[PDB]
RNA sequence: AGGACCGAACCGACUAAUGUCGAAAAAUUAGCGGAUGACUUGUGGCUGGGGGUGAAAGGCCAAUCAAACCGGGAGAUAGCU
RNA sequence: GCUCGCCGGAAGACCAAGGGUUCCUGUCCAACGUUAAUCGGGGCAGGGUGAGUCGACCCCUAAGGCGAGGCCGAAAGGCGUAGUCGAUGGGAAACAGGUUAAUAUUCCUGUACUUGGUGUUACUGCGAAGGGGGGACGGAGAAGGCUAUGUUGGCCGGGCGACGGUUGUCCCGGUUUAAGCGUGUAGGCUGGUUUUCCAGGCAAAUCCGGAAAAUCAAGGCUGAGGCGUGAUGACGAGGCACUACGGUGCUGAAGCAACAAAUGCCCUGCUUCCAGGAAAAGCCUCUAAGCAUCAGGUAACAUCAAAUCGUACCCCAAACCGACACAGGUGGUCAGGUAGAGAAUACCAAGGCGCUUGAGAGAACUCGGGUGAAGGAACUAGGCAAAAUGGUGCCGUAACUUCGGGAGAAGGCACGCUGAUAUGUAGGUGAGGUCCCUCGCGGAUGGAGCUGAAAUCAGUCGAAGAUACCAGCUGGCUGCAACUGUUUAUUAAAAACACAGCACUGUGCAAACACGAAAGUGGACGUAUACGGUGUGACGCCUGCCCGGUGCCGGAAGGUUAAU
RNA sequence: AAUUCCUUGUCGGGUAAGUUCCGACCUGCACGAAUGGCGUAAUGAUGGCCAGGCUGUCUCCACCCGAGACUCAGUGAAAUUGAACUCGCUGUGAAGAUGCAGUGUACCCGCGGCAAGACGGAAAGACCCCGUGAACCUUUACUAUAGCUUGACACUGAACA
RNA sequence: CUUUAAUGUUUGAUGUUCUAACGUUGACCCGUAAUCCGGGUUGCGGACAGUGUCUGGUGGGUAGUUUGACUGGGGCGGUC
RNA sequence: CGCGGGGUGGAGCAGCCUGGUAGCUCGUCGGGCUCAUAACCCGAAGGUCGUCGGUUCAAAUCCGGCCCCCGCAACCA
C-alpha cells in the first residue's frame, strides 16, 4: 500500500513506504541466492564508468527463473517474497515435481493461486506460452526477442506490453514507451502485468534514502571548475553555455540512436 | 597531529618488497639500477 | 519509529586569549556542534600525473598541486640581475 | 623509611600494530640526559624468551591480485577461464595454585580435554573434484532469569586503644576457588513417527523436496546459571622461626546466608520495522565410475605423535609516528567504594608517580584568576571577553502553524536534618512449615529476614538547603537558506555544496554513456514505475510574451559540393 | 531590497540624539516568474537591530593569590652584522644626515625599563610596468586533431521486377 | 539536327528474394567438474552491419602558439 | 578631454548611399453622407531641407565652423 507516514520530524515528513500487507515477513528460501559483491561502477582496470554508485546495504542476488523453461507443469504460488534487487517483489512458486522457483508475480496473482508454463497453458495472468497462440489484443510481459534467453520487455513493476498484430513471423508490440518492434513468432510471453505497481508513488524525503540505496550525491555543472567540467566557472555566477554534458555532447535535445544493424526493427518512433 | 607516517609491515613489504618488485617488466629495472650503484639494501627485509 | 531532544568516550574545529625564533613546521586552555546516523573507525585492497578523486574548494594525491616526486633531455633559454 | 600532595572510565593493569634487548643483574662517569649525578631507557660484560590446548604457519573462502591455454594489442604489455593466493572471516582442544633478580593459560604439583597413525577384538558394506542439510549472519526496541561484582550481617582472629567517652547496636582484617564431567532448569524453536509413489536435485540416491494415506499426541534439538563433583586438595589473616638484615622455611582458624545488580551471558534469541541483511571448508549424510577371502567405516581398549615460528620489554608513551627523553595523534579488553540518573564529575581503593633545573625576591610589565563601592553598555567595528542563568517533580505556557510542533516558551512553589504515620510505608525478593504429585533444578500456599522511593504533619539550625564539583541566558522584529549534514586539513564552515521533490531530454539492450589504441568491463547480471545527462532545489500559490540570432530536432525538392 | 547610482531618498515608528533597523510611498541609473518570483512552520556555533537581565567592557580602575620578569649557582642558543672613539639642532646634499659645515651640549662604564630613529631585522615587493618570459582557462582568435558522421573502394556473392 | 522507337551491347541507381561470405554478449553438446573460448549442429538476421584506405562536414572534448609600439606610469583615446 | 550616427511641413519618417525631378499616413481648411459630431470619401495649400561660406551647367546631395540629442566614460591599487 501507498502508507502516507505521519509527520513526526523534518526528515518523516516527506517518507511514504510502500508496505504489502502480505509480504513473508520471515527470512526467504535459500537455496535461490547468490551474493552480489558491488562494484562501485569500476571497470577491470579500475577507473570509474559512471558516477552515483557504490554505497547502500549488502544485496543478496536471488537467481530468479525469468526463462520459464518448463512445458505442460501445473504450480501453486505459497508466497510473495520481497527481492531488494528489482522495483517489484518476486514469487516462490513450486511446482508438482518438486521444484521451488522465483517469477515475476503478476498483478491479480495472491499465494494460492496456480500457474503453468508450457504450449498447453490456459488463459491466466503468469503462464508462459507462444504469441501466436496468444490471443491478440491482450497484455503480456516478460517477452524476449529470441526463443532462449528469459524475458526483457515489461519487466519492472507496472510496466506491460500490448500485442497489437502478428504479422506472419513477426508480432507487433507496443511498447511502454511507444517505440514498437517487430519479434519473432516463436517468441515466449508470460501473461498479465507486473504487480506491485506502485513504486512510482514512492517519496523519499530522506537523503539518506538514496544513501543506503547506493546512489551517491549527485552535483549540478554550475558549481565546477572548466578544468574537470565543459561547465563551471564565473564571477557573477554564469551559465552562458548551450547545455551540454562533461563531454561537450548537447544534451537537452540529441537523439543518439546509431546501431544500424537492428534498424529494421523500428516501426514507428517514440512519441 | 596526525603524521603522514604510521608503519605498517604488511602493506609495506607488499609495495616495496622483493617478489613486489620482481613481479613486473620495470621492476627489474629497479634491481638493476640498485645494484648499479652497488648499494645494500635493495629491497626492505628483515 | 525518528538523518527526533540534552549530554560523555569518540569525531570535528565557530569565538577569544596564550603562542608566533612556540610545548608543537596549525597546538593548548575555557566555553561550543553532531553524536542510531548522509555515523565513526581498525585492518586489508582498487583507481595515478594531463590522470586519479571530489556532499565541487580549482581542495587533496606522504608538511610539496591552475598540474606531485626522482632521474634523464639539460651546462635548456635568458635583449635580464 | 615516615608524612604531604596527584590522577584514579586513569598519568592504572594487560594484548594487536610497530620497534628490536630499550627487560633484569653487576660495574663505570668523559661523552647522551637541556642541571649535579655513585641514577637511568648512556658505555662495557653476563643472563633471560621453555607451549598438543595462546596467536600464527596449517584448512577453506571475500574485496581483489596473479594467472596454463585462450582473446587482443607495434613491442612492452592488458583482460580473464580453469586454478592458485589473500583476514580484519569461519574452522579442534586448559584452568587454578606456587615459583624467578628477569619469563610462564608454556615450567613444577594436581585436575581435564582434542584431532590423527599403527595394532587388537567383536560387527558392518564402503567409496568422489557430484547433490542435500548445516555452517549462515540486518538495524532498533523492550522483557524475564542469572553471573562478574559490591554491601550488610553472622562467625573466626586481634584490639578495647598515647587528649574526653569506648566490653559495646564498638573498631579493624578475612570470609577466596577455575577448566571439565554428571544433572540438563528458567527460556526458545518445531507437530513426530510409519507406508507407498514421483516428468525434480547435469546421472544415480534410502538424503532432501513434493503429493496422498496412517497412528499418537508428544518426541526431539538447543540451552546462561545454579547444584554436586572437582576439593578429608589448594589458598588463606595472624603467629611460629633465622637475618647476608633483601627475604626464606614451617604451620594454619572461619571460609556461609541475604539483598542489590551490569553495557557480561542466554541472545549466532523474541516482537517489530525497513534500507531486506557474505562465501567455502570443517562436520552429518546419500550414492556414481566401481571394489566385496578385501579395502574402509562404527564402537570399546592399549600405545605413540602433536613438528616450525613468535614468546624478553615498551604497547593512549623518554622504546610507535612526529629530526628531540616533544603540553600533540594512537585500535581493543578489564574497569571497585560514596554521593550522583550516568562510563559526567568530585574525593578515595588497587597501583603507579611528584612531571630531570632549583634556592631567594615579591618592582614595573605580561599571563592564569578572585573580589570590588555607585552607575550598569555610557565600551566598541560589535555585548567580543568575563558575569549571570544552570538540578528534580509539579503548576502554568502566546503569536504562528504544514495542527508534529512552537515549548524545558516566559514566568513560579517546594527542596537540609530529625521524629512521627510505621521499634524504616507502598513496592521488590523470599527460607522454613503445609499440601499435592504424571518425583524434579516441581507447582500452589505461606510468611521470618533482608532491601528500600516517596507524600503529609510536627520541630529545629543558618544569611544561604540544586548550599561544592556538575549544570540553558531569555523575549521580539527581520534578511537568507528549507531541515540533519558536507567543504577551502594548515587565515573564509556560510547566503556556498548537497538534499528529497519537480521539469526536460537521451536509451528498446551487443542500450546510451564511460575507461580502454583492442579485447574486455561497468552500466546491470538491472531492462522504461528503469538507467544516464542537465537545470532548479522541502511545502504552499503559480511559472507569462518572443522562434529574430545561436544550438538542436524533423523534412529534404532544388542550388553548390570530396574522393572515385 | 545581499539588487536603488544619486542618497544619510520621502513619510511614519523606535531614542533626548537613528548614515543602521522595522513598515510603507514607487523617481526600479540596473528585480522578475527553473542562472525560478513572492511567502513560509520548524531548524540555525549564520547576518543586522532592540529590550530585560547580568556583569570591571566603560566612567577610572584598585588590591590580592600563583607562573615569568629582578637576584644567585649550573647549562647555554638565536635572527643579525662593511668598519666605529655611534649627541641635539639649522642648513646643504641621490632631494628627511649619528658621521659634511656652523653651532649648542655632554665625566668614563653598567643594570632595570619603555620603544622615536639607525629609511632597524625576516620575505632578490605577491601591487604598477617591462620581457617580442611562463602558466593554465575561454571562445563566433589561426591552424590541426581525438571522437562522431557521409560517401566511394575492399572484405562482397547469386538471381529476377 | 531535333524529337522518338524496337533491339543488340556497355555500366549505374532502387525494390524484392535467396545462402555460401560475415555477424551471432540465442539454444544445445563436447573438449571439461570450468559464466572465457574454439569447434560442431540448429535457429535468427543478411551481402546489411563491422573494420581498413581515402574523403567532405562538424568539432576548445584534446594540443601547439599568437594576442604591436610610441605613450611626460599603464588603460581608454589618438596616431604611425 | 573622446568616438559614431542623426537634426527634413503641425508630429514622425522617405529621398542622401551612386549629385538636376522633393514622396507617404495622420493632421489643418472646406465640401459631402447623418438631425449633430466622429468615422469615412475627395481636392488644394503647407518643406529658408538647423545656418553661413566654399566649390560644382544644379547644394537637400560634397566639405568645414557653431548649436542640440542618444550610449559608453567619471578608471588600477
Amino acid at each position: 500500500a501507498v502508507v502516507k507516514c505521519k509527520p513526526t520530524s523534518p526528515g518523516r515528513r516527506h517518507v511514504v513506504k510502500v508496505v504489502n500487507p502480505e509480504l513473508h515477513k520471515g527470512k526467504p528460501f535459500a537455496p535461490l541466492l547468490e551474493k552480489n559483491s558491488k562494484s562501485g561502477g569500476r571497470n577491470n582496470n579500475g577507473r570509474i564508468t559512471t558516477r552515483h554508485i557504490g554505497g547502500g546495504h549488502k544485496q543478496a542476488y536471488r537467481i530468479v527463473d525469468f526463462k520459464r523453461n518448463k512445458d505442460g507443469i501445473p504450480a501453486v504460488v505459497e508466497r510473495l517474497e520481497y527481492d531488494p534487487n528489482r522495483s517489484a517483489n518476486i514469487a516462490l512458486v513450486l511446482y508438482k515435481d518438486g521444484e521451488r522457483r522465483y517469477i515475476l508475480a503478476p498483478k491479480g496473482l495472491k499465494a494460492g493461486d496456480q500457474i503453468q508454463s508450457g504450449v498447453d497453458a490456459a488463459i491466466k495472468p503468469g503462464n508462459t506460452l507462444p504469441m501466436r497462440n496468444i490471443p491478440v489484443g491482450s497484455t503480456v510481459h516478460n517477452v524476449e526477442m529470441k526463443p532462449g534467453k528469459g524475458g526483457q520487455l515489461a519487466r519492472s513493476a507496472g510496466t506491460y506490453v500490448q500485442i497489437v498484430a502478428r504479422d506472419g513471423a513477426y508480432v507487433t508490440l507496443r511498447l511502454r514507451s511507444g517505440e514498437m518492434r517487430k519479434v519473432e513468432a516463436d517468441c515466449r510471453a508470460t501473461l498479465g502485468e507486473v504487480g506491485n505497481a506502485e513504486h512510482m508513488l514512492r517519496v523519499l524525503g530522506k537523503a539518506g534514502a538514496a544513501r543506503w540505496r547506493g546512489v551517491r550525491p549527485t552535483v549540478r555543472g554550475t558549481a565546477m571548475n572548466p578544468v574537470d567540467h565543459p561547465h563551471g566557472g564565473g564571477e557573477g555566477r554564469n551559465f552562458g553555455k548551450h547545455p551540454v554534458t562533461p563531454w561537450g555532447v548537447q544534451t537537452k535535445g540529441k537523439k543518439t540512436r546509431s546501431n544500424k544493424r537492428t534498424d529494421k526493427f523500428i516501426v514507428r518512433r517514440r512519441s | 597531529m596526525k603524521r603522514t607516517f604510521q608503519p605498517s609491515v604488511l602493506k609495506r613489504n607488499r609495495s616495496h618488497g622483493f617478489r613486489a618488485r620482481m613481479a613486473t617488466k620495470n621492476g627489474r629495472q629497479v634491481l638493476a639500477r640498485r645494484r648499479a650503484k652497488g648499494r645494500a639494501r635493495l629491497t626492505v627485509s628483515k
